[PDB]
């Protein structure tokens, strides 16, 4: 839809929605930037990330509002709730599979140095994440899997190739943490996760500028308020 | 719990 | 679009998604209630304008972001910034000529209780005062024009029909002022009137019940708060 | 300065 645009127009247009707050706005210019064919740089996977988080997590907040309704429905409420949150979870899943297509035409597989490729690798894990959070039953088993391995590949990519205070690293870890907390019933596996990480982290925090510096603590104290709910 | 928020703008 | 579904169906959706904060889906499910083609009753009155107000209002605050923006580009920004300023202006527009559509077929005309036809001519005016806010030259004025007209006709009726604590009435007489503040080049007029308001409801606040005095009492504070900030 | 706000949900 986007084919007529500049692709350096599309990614301004992508910032001036971002500070509009007209983020599915925002994710249409940045797909239509990742359908020009060329790789992203890191500001322009920035924007990805950012635009599409805010669709799907206007997303997600509604279908847990609608789905905690249905429960309490099962006096007779007619089948409104529930076909509205169908609605709802159909939406949520047709932006996860947009930005899973991206990633798999073709960004991934250009993909050669390790920010690049364990930053699409965590999107990857977190979008199939957000499609096992609606899933039911065997459905919810295959996309469960296809979510760990995509984690578990950027995991193995970050502890060969990043520090372990470098924030892609730890964002990512944070995630896979949650994935085994909330989906894959594996809250042993994300506290350990969470308290490894953390504790690499601030070993290597001595070799950080003051900017850096800021950048990791902030991310340790997301894996660190995670461990007090769990423990 | 919490996984990364987006940044905010 | 919304011709299929039951009209009860449809007033229970818009419901739901003002709990699940999917105002665009408010205003799509009360536009196809409106479409059924009866009146509206003051519970959906109430949603039609909620939903609309939230769509509107995203994307009025959308348009001033990219408008102050605009301003301060004019180093060449090339014409993006100009460009999606004018989607977002072209894209509230058409909310706006949506909503007063409705108020055209055929909410207005077959509103006779003062309740409900001062509510839409409220809205009428209110919808105007938002093409007003980005319009430019003789367009302006014939808008200008008839956002005021909307209003007059609207607080005539609400001066011999209702109450001076309505909370419509009220609230016809706050918007009517910032209408006369900030569009009309008028601020003596929209402080008098807003004056003129408060003093009238603090007079009769004495006839009403707990409840009652709770609703008038908070649309009069919105008009303390704007005397505070004009004088 | 302010219009009516839309109730809050
Ligand atoms: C997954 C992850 C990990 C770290 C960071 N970061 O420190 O920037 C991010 N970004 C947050 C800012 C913006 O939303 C893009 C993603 C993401
Ligand atoms: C224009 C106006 C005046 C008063 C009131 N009110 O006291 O309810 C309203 N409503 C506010 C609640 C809801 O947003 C519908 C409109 C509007």
């Amino acid at each position: 839809a986007m084919g007529s645009m500049e692709r350096a127009s599309l990614i301004q247009k992508a910032k001036l929605a971002e500070q509009a707050e007209r983020y599915e706005d925002m994710a249409a210019f940045m797909k239509g930037a990742v359908e020009k064919g060329e790789e992203l740089s890191c500001e322009e996977r920035n924007l990805l990330s950012v635009a599409y988080k805010n669709v799907v997590g206007g997303q997600r907040a509604a279908w847990r509002v609608l789905s905690s309704i249905e429960q309490k429905s099962n006096e007779e409420k007619g089948p409104e709730v529930r076909e509205y949150r169908e609605k709802v979870e159909t939406e949520l899943q047709g932006v996860c599979d947009t930005v899973l297509g991206l990633l798999d035409s073709h960004l991934i597989k250009e993909a050669g140095d390790a920010e690049s490729r364990v930053f699409y690798l965590k999107m990857k894990g977190d979008y199939y994440r957000y499609l096992a959070e609606v899933a039911t039953g065997d459905d919810k088993k295959r996309i469960i899997d296809s979510a760990r391995s995509a984690y578990q590949e950027a995991m193995d990519i970050s502890k060969k190739e990043m520090p372990p205070t470098n924030p892609i690293r730890l964002g990512l870890a944070l995630n896979f943490s949650v994935f085994h907390y909330e989906i894959a019933n594996s809250p042993e596996e994300a506290i350990s996760l969470a308290k490894t990480t953390f504790d690499e982290a601030m070993a290597d925090l001595h070799t950080l500028s003051e900017d850096s510096y800021k950048d990791s603590t902030l991310i340790m104290q997301l894996l660190r308020d995670n461990l007090t709910l769990w423990t | 719990a919490g996984s990364i928020p987006g940044r905010r703008s």
